């Protein structure tokens, strides 16, 4: 039952996604903010890809960490082949979509993940930060404002449908995010946070450490 | 060509000329021979120009590639090894003509005494390497001259700006004896490039302080 | 039934794990302690991987011994490629997770094992010893205190949830361990014991022999 | 039914083992004794592997003779690669365990065999002779005293659980063995016997011929 | 049903064997006698392999003729590799057993054959002629006296259990054979006969022609 | 059902054979006569292979024309490798038997054909012309007198069991053949006829044209 | 080296010396240069000794291999072709140094007149071959001499023993002129080997009748 | 280059200079030519510097790799063999230029008499090896000189410190005749490196006792 | 190098010196050139030392490997063939420089008359071989001399100890003419190694009876 077969796959994956932790990214004044709950100190669900493009995913770790590498793999290569300025993250979105697409067909069990690639304009240039959501089955859509994935989204997503401050400040967007995240459930300085600082000269990625995090964090 | 690196109390400085010889006929007067590889590593490359810009560029990508992947930059030990491999995987070429010989300068943020954290690693055509531990090193057409002048002017190295002058003076001394090296061109306004590395990072020295420094040396000799 | 198929796999493996012997590792003053019941004199369930990283697994021997080698294989190579200081065990955790992950999908029957990779800071440096648990299905989690695997854990694990002395002494932790192990069942100088001595200059691994073992061993 | 599938395999194999002849090896004063019932004159179920390590198996001949070769194959190579003194039989146990382990998964029908690798200390050196039992499914265990396999073991094994003379003489152990073997059933000078003579300078293997056998053989 | 599957295979093959013609070989004074009923003039069921080793099989022709070649293939090679004197037929038995063993597992339908490899001592040397029976499933056994295969054996085999003259003459053994063969059923000079003449200098094979055959043939 | 599976195959093939046209070859004074009903002018069911060996088949054309080529392929090669005189048709029988044998196992659907290879002694030499029947399943048998295949044979075959003139004349054998062929059913100069003229110097094949055919043809 | 083959009424004879030269220094005095390939085929081989024993041995296996497989020995035509292939598949080697040149002698049990069933086939380094049809042929360091003596003594060939004497006399005549050929060594008791083939088969001629024959020739010349 | 190994009652000592010649122009004065491979094995390597640090480093990893895998260090016999393979698997290179020739010094913890457990194995460019059994050996540009001086001063070897002085004195004697060897540089404070192996293990001899030892020899000759 | 093998009534003896020359400069004085391959086979190897210890060692393993596999040792015929293959599969190397030439000595436990069961097989660089059937053979730098002396002293061979003396005397005679062979070193106590093979097996002849034998020859000549 090739048709019914595909439904089973979807299911299996969609389930795994739900039983995994929550991850959210959104557009703010200086770029894009990455925030996801993560008790671990070493196992990161958010990462740099290339100069101006960030990676964040939720699901089965070993599966998305693989893809994370593959991305960095693809990106670096592409930039050496042509030039740095010729990597887009819109590209990486295509790639991940292709890859996950293939997996969902060829591999025995499809990957239990949901991904997010985010780009924020080069140093001087000014452009609307772009977000992409790549699903387990290979489908791809781009949110202009914010992306939620992993666990139950409806409440966390709904909280944002309202709390989203179009041109938020870093501290303001973080506040909004952590609170919007608690909506699907706590929320301590024991989680993973990093941003794509459009303001940064070259490498627009910066992880928010433990001490400095507190300065911006939301009271509950 | 002449590239030279210097070790001073704060960290390391590296600077090389910009002449480009083809036969005994000038074919460039503005070549960037020294590049910043990453935050604490700068790399200069002599020999075939095609392999030169390719080493620097490719290496840099490999270093940053590791960091993005493993989440942490390589040990200075690793950085040395990667470059060393790269050089061996080019012996085939170098045998025939395409010879590219690097000189690595860096700051080990993990060094015991962060005032000796300045590092200079010279490289072997076959892929060998010795951590210099002697303050100065040079590679290229007139390196022999630089090293020999810089021998006398090393005592004078005291700090950043201090060392940098000795560097630029060696490059002037080199070009004065190696027709393939090329000293400071006033008439056209072309001066050797330089990079410094200290605990803060590696940054390009603006031609301003070099050009100024160059004239100091020219006048004092004059 | 791709979904139901996967449940059968889990089962088969989870069972094998249970019917196999018990293995425990924990964090103590000087590093990490490896202890597992093993009547054999030659077949070892605990082993060195690299300078500062240890391997311990329980399950079907020929299956984890394979992985044990592959680890040492991967580690050594990685250290020659870049440098000794650039192997992490967090790396090896990823690798094992990847490998077991693939096995659980591609191989006919999934591996009947559960693994533990442990790292303890380099000689001079001081850092919190880290423990990782890699399951048969490729899932990976890191305990900050102690890891139990093989046989029935609940009683052995529970004994530790209390008996765990945060900053134990070698002899104290061994005592705690052996007693905590008896909790799921004896416990003679006829078993396998080794440690990751953070204090050691380079190779931070040392197996505890028969005679010297007695000196530290717990009365029942 | 991946789980139920594996049970069928086990069965099929376990059965073949039973319907085949009986093979026993044990530790005695001068090393290890190999004895198995075998009417054949040419088809041998017991063999040398390397200097100080013996092979004995029961089951479907063409299957274990294959493995027998593979062992000798592996051993010789290993000894040329590094040195003679670096082959262990504990190694060969791993290999056979690996191999049979793979077969039991990949091959259509799993091998109907049970194996025994035995090592006895080098010439000068004195060490406790070691025995390993490798089963059809790849499981591996080491007996410190004696190993039984093929046919119905319980009676033959039980006879030994008592008749085992820890430090037996050659003639005494042979006596014990042949009698212990009759326990699961005769027992004439028409069977296969060889030993690992720890006393021997280099090649510690020697087959017990027909005439000299009689001198030591047990009356019934 | 991996277990039940194998039973079906056995069946299919065991059947084919039965519906095919009868073939018998035995030990006599001067070596080994090969006799099988065969109306054909060109399609031979008995053949030379190497200097002192004969091949005879019954079953589906195209299948055992293949194996017959493979043998000659293997033998010749082996003899060039090392020396003539180093081919044993005991070797070829292992090979056939291996081959048929594999077939019975890998190939869709297992070979419908039963084989016999026979060796008779070198010219000067005197040794007991040896016979080997290789079955469809890869099992291998060696008769010291005589081997029967193809069709219904019980009556043909039984006739021999008595009529077997341990040290028969050529003419005597042929007599015994043809008569023993009629026991499962005629028996005219229209069949295939050859022997392994131990007496022969090098090539110990000789086919018994039509005219000379009569001189030794049994009246019914 | 590996056993039942094979029965289905046999069936499918055996059926195709029946629903196809009739082909017959027989031994006569000057060699072998090839006659089969064939309305077509270009699609030939009878062909030359090598100097003294003929090919005739019935069934699905595209399948046996393939084999026909392969034969010619094999033959020519063999003759260049060694010598013309070293091709036997007995060889080609083996080959076809091997090929069809493989097909019947490996290929999805087994070939719907039945084949006949016929040899007739070299020019000077005098020898009994030989006929071989190769079936769809790879079975091979040699008739000393005549071979029938394709459609319903029993009546055509039966007609010959009596009408067969051991040492017939060309015209006599043709008469016998065409009449024997009508027995399973007309029979006009609109069919395919050729012979292996033993009398011919080298190439012992000759097709019987339309005009000259009439001179020998049987009245009904 | 010198191998020679002779055709007489019954069949063919072939005999070759046993000297082995390395430079101009003897390195063998007992080499079997002629071998029986199968029942009706004998083959002698000159040039590199390593390829010599290998050709003979390997060929022999291939012939018997065909027989065991197809149930019938090859045509004499086939036997010739197989050997010819073998020689071509060695041109690569022969170019560099490893030159091995066969001489085939045989009895066609299928020949029209079984008194001309004696065959001699000489071979080409490239893989060529001509059926000699002239009674005698020789290959080797001194074949040139043998062939030229044997030219005169061919009329004398009448039967087996008759022909064999002419063979042994050519080998003596050869060795008398080719320092690399080596005649009969009385002092040590070493005499050329020989093989005869007639309708009955091919058999080694025992040194007895050769040694005897040798002395005949030595005395008669003396 | 000159590396030298000595066998004394306790075990073995090995020491080599640190000069590095490129043409007849100094290009190093601090090269580590001797390395500890594992607990009881030290290895020195002469010839191309690129292959030198690579052999030592890679070998060491292979030895420890076996131990981690099989749970027990290799036989001394094995250790010898592995190194030997490595060397053969480099003939291709060495033929063209990249020649690297090791010298193995070790302590067989399994040796019969643990006072003869000192081992010295010299190696062949092709991959050969002889266990020296003669107390001293040397490889390199001036090994010829060392071996010949150390021939006279061997009687003087009594114990650890005793043997070590003879080693350092050969290295001095070598550099005094081989311009490519380089003796002790007082002016700059650079002295040959050394490693000792006894039942306890292999340890680097601190320059202190070497430098001291060096002056002894310089003064006594003075 | 000079290896020599002798055939006496009981079986065979083989002995070769231990000199090792590199240029015209001694580089060894203790090399084992003769090895026992299995119970009844001993093999000596001349030419490149790297390929020497490798042939002997590897061969030995292959022989024993067959035995463990097939349950019976190879025919002597087989043993000869395997070794022969090995030699051919090294022609590539030998062409460039790595030439290794074996000499096989053995006892055929299956020989007709077990007093002629002594075998000597010399080998061809290309992979050829002749069973010597002449009692003595030698390979190496000074084999030419040994063979020519041993020619005179062969009558004297009567039994084990008898033959062995002739062997050691040839090796002495060789070294007396071939500067690359090296006779018995009294000053240092180094004597040629030897192996004997009889119906009982093959065993190393202890230097004792050799050293003794050596002095015999030295004094008698003196």
């Amino acid at each position: 039952s090739p048709e019914q077969a595909m439904r089973e796959r979807s299911e299996l994956a969609r389930k795994g996604i739900a039983r995994a932790k929550s991850v959210v990214a959104l557009a703010y004044a200086g770029g894009v903010l990455f925030v996801a709950e993560n008790p671990s100190r070493s196992l990161q669900k958010i990462s740099e890809l290339y100069d101006r493009v960030g990676f964040a995913a939720a699901g089965k770790f070993n599966e998305f960490d693989n893809l994370r590498r593959g991305g960095i793999q693809f990106a670096d290569t592409r930039g050496y082949a042509y030039d740095r300025r010729d990597v887009t993250g819109r590209q990486l979105a295509n790639v991940y979509a292709q890859t996950l697409g293939t997996i969902f067909t060829e591999q025995a069990k499809p990957y239990e993940v949901e991904l997010c690639v985010a780009e924020v304009a080069h140093y001087g240039e000014t452009k609307r930060p772009e977000l992409y959501r790549i699903t387990y089955d290979g489908s791809i859509a781009d949110e202009p404002h914010f992306v939620v994935m992993g666990g139950t989204t409806e409440p966390i997503a709904n909280a944002l449908k309202e709390s989203y401050a179009e041109n938020a400040s870093l501290t303001d967007a973080l506040r909004i995010a952590v609170a919007a995240l608690r909506a699907g459930s706590l929320g301590v300085a024991s989680l993973e946070v990093a941003v794509l600082d459009a303001n940064r000269p070259r490498r627009a990625f910066r992880r928010i450490t433990g001490s400095a995090l507190q300065a911006l964090l939301v009271d509950q | 060509t002449t590239i030279v690196a210097l070790k001073y109390p704060g960290g390391v400085v590296m600077a090389g000329d910009r002449r480009s010889t083809q036969g005994n006929m000038i074919s460039g007067r503005d070549v960037r021979k020294v590049y910043i590889t990453d935050d604490y590593t700068a790399t200069g490359i002599a020999g075939t120009a095609a392999v030169a810009v390719e080493f620097a560029r490719l290496y840099a990508v490999e270093l940053e590639h590791y960091e993005k992947l493993e989440g942490v930059p390589l040990t200075f030990a690793g950085k040395i090894n990667r470059l060393a491999i790269m050089v061996r995987g080019n012996l085939a070429a170098a045998m025939q003509g395409l010879l590219a010989l690097p000189l690595l300068a860096g700051y080990d943020i993990h060094a015991s005494d962060p005032q000796s954290a300045g590092r200079i690693v010279s490289f072997d055509a076959a892929g060998g390497w010795n951590i210099e531990e002697e303050g100065y090193q040079a590679v290229g057409s007139g390196s022999l001259f630089a090293k020999s002048s810089m021998k006398k002017l090393y005592s004078q190295v005291t700090d950043g700006d201090s060392g940098l002058r000795v560097a630029v003076e060696a490059l002037y001394d080199a070009a004065d004896d190696d027709s393939a090296t090329g000293g400071p061109d006033l008439v056209r306004g072309i001066f050797p490039t330089a990079v410094i590395i200290d605990a803060d990072g590696a940054v390009d020295v603006p031609e301003s302080r070099i050009a100024e420094l160059a004239r100091a040396i020219i006048e004092s000799r004059s």
